[PDB]
RNA sequence: UCGUGCCCCGUGUGGCGAAAGGGAAGCCGGUUAAUAUUCCGGCACCUGGAUGUGGGUUUUGCGCGGCAACGCAACUGAACGCGGAGACGACGGCGGGGGCCCCGGGCAGAGUUCUCUUUUCUUCUUAACGGUCUAUCACCCUGGAAACAGUUUGUCUGGAGAU
RNA sequence: GCGUGCGGUUAACAACCAACUUAGAACUGGUACGGACAGGGGGAAUCUGACUGUCUAAUUAAAACAUAGCAUUGCG
C-alpha cells in the first residue's frame, strides 16, 4: 500500500466548475478487492502537477479523462456533488460530509442509491449498501458508477493455504480459535 | 479428445473440497481465464492481470472490470440507465 | 586438478550482491570473479519499450560515457521512443488546430448572439 | 443501407483497406469516400479527418468497429480505415 | 594497454613527455617485433612484421627515449 | 486534390528535425533511383528565433531574430501537413536533387534560405511558421 | 539614491537502525615460519579538484550525416518540471554463453611389459582493463496478404500492415 | 565475384560428419541373470476424522485443534 484512496481536497475549482484529471494507472491494492486509480490532476496554483488515488469504477480506462466538479458531466468516473446528479444515480466513495473525501461504498462491487433531494434544506437522502437510508448534506461529491471488482466472495476459497494468503495481508486474525475449544480461564465459552 | 467427462478446468483439484464446490469454482475459473476481445483495438487479447483488472496485451490498455468476468450486469444495466438519466438531464 | 573453487570475499551467502563467475588464470589454477548486477535498459516515459541506441548500465556508469553515448540526436532522446515522440507532434499539431477551429466556431456563436440581442 | 453499398463496392469498384494505404489514397488525391470506423483511435480519426480535409475527401463514421467494417467489406480480418476510390455501379458518393 | 596501428601515432607518443620508457619485445617464433613505450596512463604496443625497416625505426624514434631490448628471461 | 506541392508548410514527424516546420520545395510522387517512394524536397527551421519583449535593446533583438536553417530530402509518411501554405519567391529552385550529392552547394542553399526566411520573418507575417511548435 | 532596502519560493523538519538488502572503483604473477584482491613487480580503474596542450565549434554564432530506426571523438544550457535507472514473487519447459565432465591426434615425461597392450597416466594455461567484428527481443523502410500466411516443444502473430 | 532476364523441381542425388535410444534374431553358460547394492506383501470388511496441515520440547500425534463450506449477531 502506497497511498490512502482518497478524492482530492474540496478546493475552488471542485466548488465552482470542473477539474480535468488524466488516468494513467490501474493498480492492485492489497488488503482490498477493488482496484486503485492513479489520476493525475493540474495544480491551479502552480507548475507542479498533482497525483491522486481514486477507487476505481467499472469501466474506467487508463488514458481516460475524468472530470471532478460541480459542473462535470454525469459519467462513469466522473466526481460530482450530489446535489448536481438526478434521483437513481448509484455512486461510490460517497462523503458523509463535503469534504471528508469519501467515506460511503468503497469495497467491490458496492454503491450508493441517490434516492432524493432535499433543495430547500440542502439535503440529500441516499441508500447504503446495508439498506440503511440516510441524510447527508448535497454538497458530499461522490464518483459516478460501481466499484470495481464485483462478483469477488461468489468464488469459492476452497483451501487454507488461499484464506491464509488472503488474511495474511489483511492483519485480521487467522486461524480461529473456537471459544468452546479453550480452557475455562481463556474464554467464557471455554470449556 | 475430451480427457475428462465434466470437471473439465477442476480436474486439478482431483477427489478434493467437493463436488458441488468444484463445480462452483469452475464457472469462475473458466471466466477469469478465458481471453475477451478489446473494445479499444478489436483484439482477443485482454487477459486479467489481478482481480478487477483487465489489460490488453495488443494495445496496452487496462480496464478497471469485474473480479473474474471483463464486465459485470450490474455495470452493463448501470450504463444504460446512466445514459437514460443523462439525456433526461440535458433534455 | 583442483576445481573446486572458494569466495574471494568474507559474505558466504548467495546473495545478489554475490554473485561470482568462474575464470582460468594465466597461472593455470581456476578461481571466481565477484562481478557486479548487469546493466538495465533505459526506458521510454510513455509506453515503456526499451530505448534503442542507449547503453544498458548501472546508474552510476552514466556519469562516465560522453552525452551523444547516452541519447538519442532527436526531440525527448533518450527519454522517449521514436513512436512516441512522432504521436506527440501529431497530438499537439491536430489539438492546437482544434482550438483554433472552437475558438472561431465560439465567436462566430458569439456573434451571432450579439446580433440577435441588438 | 451503407452495408449493401458496401458489398455492392466491393463487387464492382475499387478500394483500399486499411490505414496507410488510406493515407496513400489521401495523399494523392485519387480518393472518393473514406470511412473510419468506431472504435478507431481518436488520434488516428483526427488526423484522417485532417488529411480528408485538406484532399477535400467525404468522411463516413461507421458505426461499428474494425472487426464489422471488415465483415462488411467481406473480409475474415478487421479494417479501421478504409477508402474507396472508385464507386462502380452504388451510389455511396451520392448522400 | 593499447594497441597503436598507425606509425605517426605512435612516434607523437614516444614523443610526448611522459613517456618514460620504451622496449622491443622480438617473437621469432611469430617472425615479429613489438615496440612499447609506457607512458603515465597507458602502455602502448606497435605490432610489425620483423623486418629491416621495423629494425631501423629504432633510429627514427627519439634519441633522448630510453630504449631497451626485452631479455629471454624476466627476471625478478 | 493534391496538397502535396510547393509552398506547403508541413510538420516533420521523424529523424533529428522531428517536430519542426518545413516549407515543400519539390514534391517527388513517383519517387526516383535513390528514394523509391513519394518523397519531398524541403526547406525547414532548425533553431526558431527567439521571444523579442518591448523593453529589449536593438543589438539583442538582431541577435535573437537569426534563423538557422536546413534542406532535407523527407518521406512523405514522416510528413504531417498542415493547411498553411509559404510563398516565397527567393526559394524557387533552391534545392534539387544534385544538390545533396555536394557538401557546398548544401551550404550555399542553406545560406539562400537562411536569407530568404529571416526576411519574411522580419516582415512580421507568416508568424505560425517561426513559432515552435510546443509538444 | 528618499542609499541603510527590496524581490522570489514552499517542502517540510533532527537522529539512530542491515559486516546477507541498496551501493564508485583491482587484476594477474611472485613472495613469508606465520599476512596478503592489503606486501613486491607489471598492468589498470574510480571519485574529487585545478589548469594547460592537441583536436572540435563559430564571420549562416551554439556540429554534421541517414527517408527512417539512428550514427559519429567532441558538439552551450540556470530556475522550474517530466521521465528513466536504483527497483524486485514463485514455478515449468526451451535456446545461447562460461566452467566442469567426456572422445580423438601430436611433442615431452612416467608407469606396465611371462604374454598382450602403436599402450595406461600426467603438462599442453591466458586475468582485470581496453580496441575491433559479431551475437534472441525489438524497431525502421518498400509493399499490400483468402487458394489466408508466418510460426513455437508448448498457438500465437498479422490491413492497428503480416510473409 | 556479383546484377538481371530466363529456364527446373527425381538434389527422390552425391560428398562429408555424428550421437544415443528403441525393436527384432541367432548362438551360448546356468543351482542364481533388478545375481552385490538398491527395492510395495497383497486382499475382504467395520469403526472413525472430509482431505493437505498443527500441539502437549522431556511418558499421550489422536475421533483433539485448525481448515474450506454453512449459519447467527452487532455496527453507516
Ligand atoms: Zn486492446
Ligand atoms: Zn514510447
Amino acid at each position: 500500500r502506497k497511498a490512502p484512496a482518497k478524492f482530492r481536497p474540496l478546493d475552488y475549482a471542485e466548488r465552482h466548475g470542473y477539474i480535468r484529471g488524466i488516468v494513467k494507472e490501474i493498480i492492485h491494492d492489497p488488503g482490498r478487492g477493488a482496484p486503485l486509480a492513479r489520476v493525475v490532476f493540474r495544480s491551479p496554483y502552480k507548475y507542479k502537477q498533482i497525483t491522486e488515488t481514486f477507487i476505481a469504477n467499472e469501466g474506467m480506462y487508463t488514458g481516460q479523462f475524468i472530470y471532478a466538479g460541480k459542473n462535470a458531466a454525469l459519467t462513469v468516473g466522473n466526481i460530482l456533488p450530489l446535489s448536481s446528479v438526478p434521483e437513481g444515480t448509484v455512486v461510490s466513495n460517497v462523503e458523509e460530509k463535503p469534504g471528508d473525501r469519501g467515506a460511503l461504498g468503497r469495497t467491490s462491487g458496492n454503491y450508493v442509491t441517490v434516492v432524493g433531494h432535499n433543495p430547500d434544506e440542502g439535503k440529500t437522502r441516499i441508500k447504503l449498501p446495508s439498506g440503511a437510508k440516510k441524510v447527508v448534506p448535497s454538497s458530499s461529491r461522490g464518483m459516478i458508477g460501481i466499484v470495481a471488482g464485483g462478483g469477488r466472495t461468489d468464488k469459492p476459497l476452497l483451501k487454507a493455504s488461499r484464506a491464509k494468503h488472503k488474511f495474511a495481508v489483511k492483519r485480521n486474525r487467522w486461524p480461529k480459535t473456537r471459544g468452546v475449544a479453550m480452557n475455562p480461564v481463556d474464554h467464557p465459552h471455554g470449556g | 479428445s475430451k480427457r475428462t467427462k465434466k470437471v473439465g478446468i477442476s480436474g486439478k483439484y482431483g477427489t478434493r473440497y467437493g463436488a458441488s464446490l468444484r463445480k462452483l469454482v469452475k464457472k469462475q475459473e473458466v471466466t477469469q481465464h478465458a481471453r475477451y476481445t478489446c473494445t479499444f483495438c478489436g483484439k482477443n487479447s485482454v487477459r486479467r492481470t489481478a482481480v478487477g483488472i483487465w489489460s490488453c496485451k495488443s494495445c496496452k490498455k487496462t480496464m478497471a472490470g469485474g473480479a473474474y468476468t471483463v464486465s459485470t450486469p450490474a455495470a452493463a444495466a448501470m450504463r444504460s440507465t446512466l445514459r437514460r438519466l443523462r439525456e433526461i438531464t440535458e433534455a | 586438478a583442483p576445481t573446486r573453487v572458494t569466495y574471494r570475499r568474507r559474505n558466504p551467502y548467495n546473495t545478489t550482491s554475490n554473485r561470482t563467475r568462474v575464470i582460468k588464470t594465466p597461472g593455470g589454477q581456476l578461481r571466481v570473479l565477484h562481478i557486479k548486477k548487469r546493466g538495465t535498459a533505459p526506458k521510454c516515459g510513455d509506453c515503456g519499450i526499451k530505448l534503442p541506441g542507449i547503453p544498458a548500465l548501472r546508474p552510476r556508469e552514466y556519469a562516465t560515457i560522453s552525452k551523444p553515448k547516452k541519447t538519442v540526436q532527436r526531440a525527448y532522446g533518450g527519454s522517449r521512443c521514436g513512436n512516441c515522440v512522432r504521436d506527440r507532434i501529431i497530438r499537439a499539431f491536430l489539438i492546437e488546430e482544434q482550438k483554433i477551429v472552437k475558438k472561431v466556431l465560439k465567436e462566430q456563436s458569439q456573434a451571432e448572439k450579439k446580433a440577435s440581442k441588438k | 443501407s451503407i452495408g449493401a453499398k458496401l458489398a455492392l463496392v466491393i463487387k464492382s469498384g475499387k478500394v483500399v483497406l486499411g490505414y496507410r494505404s488510406t493515407l496513400k489514397a489521401l495523399r494523392s488525391g485519387k480518393a472518393k469516400l473514406i470511412l473510419i470506423a468506431a472504435n478507431t483511435p481518436p488520434l488516428r480519426k483526427s488526423e484522417l479527418e485532417y488529411y480528408s480535409m485538406m484532399s477535400k475527401t467525404p468522411v463516413h463514421h461507421y458505426s461499428g468497429t474494425n472487426i464489422e467494417l471488415g465483415t462488411a467489406c467481406g473480409k475474415l480480418f478487421r479494417c479501421s480505415t478504409m477508402a474507396i476510390l472508385d464507386a462502380g455501379d452504388s451510389d455511396i458518393l451520392a448522400d | 594497454p593499447q594497441e597503436v596501428s598507425d606509425i605517426k601515432k605512435f612516434i607523437e607518443i614516444c614523443r610526448r613527455k611522459d613517456a618514460s620508457s620504451a622496449r622491443i619485445k622480438k617473437n621469432p617464433k611469430t617472425q615479429q617485433i613489438k615496440f612499447k613505450v609506457r607512458c603515465q596512463r597507458f602502455l602502448y604496443t606497435l605490432v610489425l612484421k620483423d623486418s629491416d625497416k621495423a629494425e631501423k625505426l629504432k633510429q627514427s624514434l627519439p634519441p633522448n627515449l630510453q630504449i631497451k631490448d626485452v631479455p629471454k628471461r624476466n627476471k625478478r | 486534390m493534391k496538397f502535396l506541392k510547393t509552398s506547403r508548410v508541413c510538420l516533420v514527424t521523424r529523424g533529428r528535425y522531428a517536430g519542426k516546420k518545413v516549407v515543400i520545395i519539390q514534391p517527388v510522387d513517383q519517387g526516383t533511383k535513390s528514394h523509391p517512394y513519394g518523397h519531398a524536397l524541403v526547406a525547414g527551421i532548425e533553431r526558431y528565433p527567439s521571444k523579442i519583449t518591448r523593453r529589449m535593446s536593438k543589438a539583442r533583438i538582431e541577435k535573437r531574430s537569426k534563423i538557422k536553417p536546413f534542406i532535407k530530402v523527407i518521406n512523405y509518411n514522416h510528413l504531417m501537413p498542415t493547411r498553411y501554405t509559404l510563398e516565397l519567391e527567393g526559394l524557387k529552385a533552391v534545392i534539387n536533387a544534385d544538390t545533396f550529392k555536394e557538401p557546398s552547394q548544401r551550404e550555399e542553399a542553406k545560406k539562400t534560405v537562411k536569407k530568404v526566411l529571416e526576411d519574411r520573418y522580419n516582415s512580421g507575417k507568416n508568424r505560425w511558421f517561426f513559432t515552435p511548435l510546443r509538444f
